[PDB]
């Protein structure tokens, strides 16, 4: 009934589509491709939450209030701790990419209150296939605009993540259009349009899944995207990048990186963002060479009887019978592959929150350690640099994981090793903080730390322009009363008049 | 049983819906699993390697079709 | 036509000449010369991997090289166990051919009088004579002296081997173990009907476990239990030493305690190689991979014919990791490798820093109990927490150092116990310097190694050195031993 | 074969005895066991060393 | 029947994109990261015999 034998190579179907070289727009792609465009339909689901993640964006700082506000598994100390950092206006749990211009458009982290929203145009980076259109428009000064320049120039559906960002339009094979990804992939001698198919599976997801930085105006092109891989993946590394690149000229961090100062402790930040790809890398599954794409785009046999890759880029979790991992552990029940990711889980998000705790203590003590009116130790002034230097280590090494999307799945052993690593960072900082009063700021630091310093649970920029609120918390008095403003902006409507 | 296998494997493939995971029943586990020692009788003559293991392969594991391998090795779209 | 499968898979089953008494080893050596020989390769004791290996070096000595000390090592051992028989020896577990001759050489036994000063459970995990001494002497056996056995053994064909896991007539899997055979009861298991998969992790879990001793009042004096009625994880035993235990001290009443710490005046638990419970719910363990599977694989070395290695050591010690490329056939050797240090150096790394702040809670709480100025309102419950703190935190580390795979068999769990291990030892100092209004916060500046230094020697001989007793600040917390003569030298006793 | 289970030719140019499993010898040898062989090259070297 | 023996043994050829002159070792690496991931194998220097 049938005759030839199967070839072993692999071949990936073949495509030649209407579509134009520079074609962009999402809705141009479903005519062609019915089945892949209705899976990528599938991430305006909303409503699903897992036991750690899920799709409701609700604030990340938020234990007290119920969805879709708040959650039971939410970090109480991010407002303190990301204070006079944008992070502190608002942060929320990420969902499908068919929001993520809509979402980025109503964020409180970009000034609407004003013409300029105060962060430079490379926020639009990771947002939309736009990109490609806009650095070719101005090139190396395409970073540095303002980022509210460009907020009435996109379709907020038509141009978020879709098929033009890993796609080529007319041949359909995989892509990186990303600048820093490319770069980096050049820095290690690769041939981005050349790379086998098992790296791109993992690669198009690093073009935006990562830990980043932009560029100072003396660093290079002026608040350019660069991922900071030189020193290897790890947190360490990337520490240690940090030190050697940068702009601080404050006396004992001469030459490394810092994102902002923490206005109580006076503290130089780094501020570590979502590192899926570098966490993933070694990892059980990475390491293994077991793709973001084997387990977030399984493949479906929806339609027909045809399977097409998902590109509903969810929670593999939401899956009550787990077929994504079943493809490979198809001798385990889902309900025992579950009991193993919540054993990794529920111990990195315990002590994430512990770390998160004595990183909010480290603060408290070098700010009380900074204001001391007592007789102050011989060596104050060097050691005040180094508990700064602990606070600063402490708590990048934490926001790493933090940070990162999968509670310590993607990677159990890194996860846990630098929240312990995190911990150890902090209360150095507090030991040489009390050293440099000679103890003298001791019972100043001797309760439980949320009663010491509490949780912030309210900030954003129109609470900040309120005087009165602004008395509400004893660490706000680091902060500058914002003038009274109108909101120029609603998502694209502008309200005020340039 | 290939006359009853190739019937039911027709019917699925024509009139069936197939789900996203294809895997074999238990009348094919124990089939398999007795051409296993079949062939392997003598390395296994001398221990007791039928009795922890409920099958062959659950020390083997990718005799059954290279499926600790990433997915990029085995599969592509239809 | 026919098949030539003339030869048909079948479970062998055996009828040795044995009697059903039989302990000896060499007496089962003429019916199994294959496993024998494989048993024979314990007496290797020369090679080391990363972290772990047969050469008995001692745990605490990173200064010496090899076999005294190793450049992994644990440099506050005898520190954090001050006023224990740790803190007399304790070195690197080599071959079950050697059990009994490392148990006649090792100084935590006194040596130095007729009594040992340890109870004859010691025996308890040595030796297949163990069948015989119970039988003898019933419940009246366990609080015995060690020492009183000590010339009725042979070192070799007494050791750990055949008749411990065997039925010596049948040769089918057997747990001979009081302890854990007491553990399956309480269970509902019948230790004669255990499925074989269980079975191949159960007859190491008879002595690769954590376990303490009656005391007077708790049951049979001196018997051995393993605490595992809450649960197989770190806070279940913690847990269990708080409802079980003989303590009349104010704070601890109740609880279980193997010594208190003479410095910081602290009821302590020991923990000892806890394999069996770090194992269980490890990513190999919850996923039914046993102690057999990867420590007694089949090896194809009678022609090409399997027989199971009874060469119980490192899975590292292969370069080519035969016992993993089954279920790992798709990985190289060298890639497995690598996966196990990825583990083991985290592990090893954290465990030494967790070990540095025990030290300095026991340091805290030492300076705290001896203050002078004024304490809290609070000081006496202040004081009570931080030693529950001290106790708590070390019991975490001790529970992972304790541990033989640097993490490998539970990478989680180890990470996880060690990061909360930090947690209570640091908590511990936090209360010492709220009872004393932070009076103590300039004796604990430094860096923990220059205000207490690691003590590199101390055995039962120098601590009857009364010069000796003076070189460190930590020893005036011991008494200085009668000068006496060494009595035993393995089963010779001296003239 | 440490290729899946498909043959390479080992490129670590080492001792022979690093190996406890002997494989090197016991295609030639497989009536042998490693331990054997391995007294039989000590048998040798001992009386040629000494 | 027919033999289901479809793969044959032949001895391997090879044709790789080297030079002639070809002698980095880090060249050879990408067209055989088998034998290379072995030669690295001599990096071990702390095991005796
Ligand atoms: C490669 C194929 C992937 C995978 C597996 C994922 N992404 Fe992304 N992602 C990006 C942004 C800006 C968001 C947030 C959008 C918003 O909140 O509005 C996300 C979100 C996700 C999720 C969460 C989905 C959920 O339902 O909770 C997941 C699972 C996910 N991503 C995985 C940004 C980008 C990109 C920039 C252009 C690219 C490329 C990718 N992501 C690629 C991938
Ligand atoms: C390649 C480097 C990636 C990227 C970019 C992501 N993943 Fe995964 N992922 C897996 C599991 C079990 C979880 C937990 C989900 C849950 O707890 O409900 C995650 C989580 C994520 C997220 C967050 C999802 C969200 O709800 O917002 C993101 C953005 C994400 N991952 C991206 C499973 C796997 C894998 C299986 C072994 C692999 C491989 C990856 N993920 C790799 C990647
Ligand atoms: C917009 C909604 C689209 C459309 C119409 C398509 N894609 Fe993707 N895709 C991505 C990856 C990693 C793969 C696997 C490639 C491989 O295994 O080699 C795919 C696959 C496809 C195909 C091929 C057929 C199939 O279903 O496997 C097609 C026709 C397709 N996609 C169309 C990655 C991404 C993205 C990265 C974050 C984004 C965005 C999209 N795809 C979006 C779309
Ligand atoms: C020609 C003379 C040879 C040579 C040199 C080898 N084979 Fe075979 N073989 C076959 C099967 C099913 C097995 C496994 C049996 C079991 O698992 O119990 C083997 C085994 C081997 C080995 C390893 C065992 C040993 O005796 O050393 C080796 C080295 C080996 N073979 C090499 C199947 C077949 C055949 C199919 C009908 C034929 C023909 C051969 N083998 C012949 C040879
Ligand atoms: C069920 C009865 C079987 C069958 C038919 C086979 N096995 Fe196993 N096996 C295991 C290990 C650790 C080895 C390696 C031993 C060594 O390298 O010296 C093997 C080996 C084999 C072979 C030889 C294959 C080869 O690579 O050359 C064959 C044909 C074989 N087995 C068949 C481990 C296990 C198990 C784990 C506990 C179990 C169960 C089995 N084997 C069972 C079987
Ligand atoms: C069942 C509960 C057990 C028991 C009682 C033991 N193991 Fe293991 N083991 C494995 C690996 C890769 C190591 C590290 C080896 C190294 O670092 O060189 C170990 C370690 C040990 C030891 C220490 C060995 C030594 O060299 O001294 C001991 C005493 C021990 N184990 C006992 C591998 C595995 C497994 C594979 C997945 C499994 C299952 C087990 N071990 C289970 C057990
Ligand atoms: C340096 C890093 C390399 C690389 C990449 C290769 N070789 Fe060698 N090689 C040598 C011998 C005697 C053989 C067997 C030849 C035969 O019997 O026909 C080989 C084999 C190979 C192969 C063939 C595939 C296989 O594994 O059999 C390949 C692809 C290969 N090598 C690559 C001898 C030597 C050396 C002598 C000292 C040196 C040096 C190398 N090889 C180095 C390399
Ligand atoms: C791997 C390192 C080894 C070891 C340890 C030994 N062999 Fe061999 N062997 C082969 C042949 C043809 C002979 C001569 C006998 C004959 O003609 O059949 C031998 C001999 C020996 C001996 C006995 C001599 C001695 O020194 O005591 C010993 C102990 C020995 N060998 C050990 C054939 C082969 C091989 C085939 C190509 C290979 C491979 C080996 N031998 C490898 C080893
Ligand atoms: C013995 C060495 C096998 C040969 C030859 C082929 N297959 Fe296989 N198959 C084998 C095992 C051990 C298993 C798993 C059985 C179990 O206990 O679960 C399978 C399974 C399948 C499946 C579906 C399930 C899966 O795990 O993928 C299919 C569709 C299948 N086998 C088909 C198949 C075909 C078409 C083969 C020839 C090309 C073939 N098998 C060879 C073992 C063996
Ligand atoms: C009590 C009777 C035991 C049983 C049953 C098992 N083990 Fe053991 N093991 C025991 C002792 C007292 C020692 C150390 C003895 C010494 O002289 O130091 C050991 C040692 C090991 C080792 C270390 C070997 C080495 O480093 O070379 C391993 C790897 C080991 N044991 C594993 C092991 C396994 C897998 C068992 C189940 C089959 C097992 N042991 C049973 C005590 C006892
Ligand atoms: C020496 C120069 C060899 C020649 C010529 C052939 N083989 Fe071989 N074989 C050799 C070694 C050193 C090994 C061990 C591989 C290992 O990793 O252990 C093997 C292995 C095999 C096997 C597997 C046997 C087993 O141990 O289960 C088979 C089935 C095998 N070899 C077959 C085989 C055939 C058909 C050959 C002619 C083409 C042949 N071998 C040549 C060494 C040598
Ligand atoms: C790629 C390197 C990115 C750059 C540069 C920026 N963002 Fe981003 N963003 C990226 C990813 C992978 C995700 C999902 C993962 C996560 O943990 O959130 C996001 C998410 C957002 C969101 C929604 C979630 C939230 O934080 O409320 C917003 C509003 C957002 N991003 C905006 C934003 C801004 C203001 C940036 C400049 C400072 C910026 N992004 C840069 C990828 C990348
Ligand atoms: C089958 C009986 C196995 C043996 C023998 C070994 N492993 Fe294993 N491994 C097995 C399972 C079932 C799993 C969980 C994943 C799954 O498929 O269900 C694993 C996992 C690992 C991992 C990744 C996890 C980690 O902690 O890093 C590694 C690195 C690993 N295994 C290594 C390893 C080694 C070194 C082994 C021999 C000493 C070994 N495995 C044996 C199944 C089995
Ligand atoms: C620590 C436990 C233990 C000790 C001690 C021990 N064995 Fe084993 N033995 C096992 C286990 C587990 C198996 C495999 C059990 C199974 O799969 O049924 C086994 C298997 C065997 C077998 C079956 C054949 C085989 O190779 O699998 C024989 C025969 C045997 N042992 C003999 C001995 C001899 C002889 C000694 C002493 C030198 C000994 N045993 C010591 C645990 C032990
Ligand atoms: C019309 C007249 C009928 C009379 C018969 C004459 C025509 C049929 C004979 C065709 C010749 C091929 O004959 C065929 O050879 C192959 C070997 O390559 C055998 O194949 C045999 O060995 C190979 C291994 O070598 C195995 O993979 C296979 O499972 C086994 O069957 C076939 O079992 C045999 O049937
Ligand atoms: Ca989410
Ligand atoms: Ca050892
Ligand atoms: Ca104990």
């Amino acid at each position: 009934a049938g005759c030839s034998d199967v070839s072993t190579e692999l071949k990936t179907p073949v495509y030649k589509t209407k579509l134009t070289a520079e074609e962009i727009r999402n809705s141009a792609f479903k005519p062609e491709f019915p089945k892949q465009y209705a899976s990528y339909e599938r991430n305006d689901e909303t409503t699903v939450m897992t036991e750690y993640k899920g799709s409701v964006p609700f604030n990340k700082n938020d234990n007290v209030n119920p969805l879709p506000e708040g959650y039971r598994h939410a970090q109480p100390y991010l407002k303190n701790l990301w204070l006079g950092y944008p992070f502190m206006y608002e942060y929320r749990e990420a969902r499908g990419h068919t929001y993520a211009i809509q979402d980025f458009l109503h964020i409180d982290r970009i000034n609407r209150y004003a013409e300029k929203g105060g962060l430079p145009a490379t926020c639009w980076n990771c947002k939309t296939p736009k990109m490609m259109e806009w650095v070719k428009e101005s090139g190396d000064g395409f970073w540095a605009k303002d980022v509210n320049e460009f907020r009435d120039k996109i379709d907020m559906k038509d141009h978020t993540i879709g098929c033009a960002t890993c796609h080529d339009p007319q041949t359909m094979e995989l892509r990186i259009t990303s600048v820093p990804l490319t770069d980096y992939l050049v820095s290690q001698g690769k041939d981005p349009k050349k790379l086998p198919r098992n790296e791109m599976r993992a690669l198009v997801c690093g073009q935006c899944h990562v830990e980043y930085y932009f560029n100072g105006p003396t660093m290079g092109v002026n608040k350019k995207p660069v991922f900071p891989w030189a020193e290897g993946f790890d947190p360490a590394d990337m520490y240690r990048y940090y030190d050697k690149h940068g702009d601080l000229q404050v006396k004992g961090f001469e030459g490394k990186f810092a994102d902002w100062t923490h206005p109580a402790s006076k503290t130089p930040m780094i501020k570590a963002q979502h590192p899926e790809y570098e966490t993933w890398i070694n990892g059980t599954h990475g390491a293994a060479g077991v793709t973001c794409a084997d387990c977030h785009m399984s493949y479906t046999r929806s339609d027909d009887k045809k399977k097409i890759s998902s590109h509903w880029w969810t929670s593999p979790m939401k899956d009550p019978e787990m077929r994504a991992c079943r493809q490979c552990h198809s001798d385990k029940t889902p309900d025992y592959l579950k009991s193993r990711v919540l054993f990794t889980q529920k111990r990195t998000f315990d002590l994430l929150l512990a770390a998160q705790e004595v990183s909010v203590k480290a603060h408290e003590a070098v700010r009380l350690a900074n204001e001391y009116q007592g007789a102050k130790a011989a060596g104050y002034d060097d050691l005040m640099i180094q508990a700064r230097e602990m606070v600063r280590k402490g708590q990048f090494f934490w926001d790493y994981v933090s940070a990162e999307n999968s509670v310590g799945f993607h990677n159990p052993a890194k996860a846990l090793d630098t929240l312990a690593q995190s911990q150890q960072f902090s209360q150095k900082a507090i030991d040489l903080a009390m050293e440099a009063t000679q103890y003298g700021i001791g019972k100043d630091l001797s309760g439980d730390i949320k009663t010491i310093v509490p949780p912030i649970l309210k900030m954003n920029r129109k609470l900040q322009q309120d005087p009165e609120f602004m008395k509400t918390h004893k660490w706000f008095q680091y902060l500058p009363v914002l003038p009274k403003a109108d909101q120029v902006w609603d998502g694209q409507k502008r309200l005020v008049s340039a | 049983f290939k006359a009853i296998a190739g019937a039911r494997d027709v019917y699925m493939n024509t009139l069936g819906h197939p789900g996203d995971l294809i895997l074999a029943g238990m009348e094919t586990k124990e089939v398999v699993n007795a051409n296993c020692k079949a062939c392997h009788t003598m390395t296994n003559v001398e221990v007791a390697s039928m009795e922890a293991k409920k099958y062959c392969t659950d020390c083997h594991r990718n005799v059954q079709h290279m499926r600790m391998k990433p997915i990029s090795t085995r599969e592509v779209a239809d």
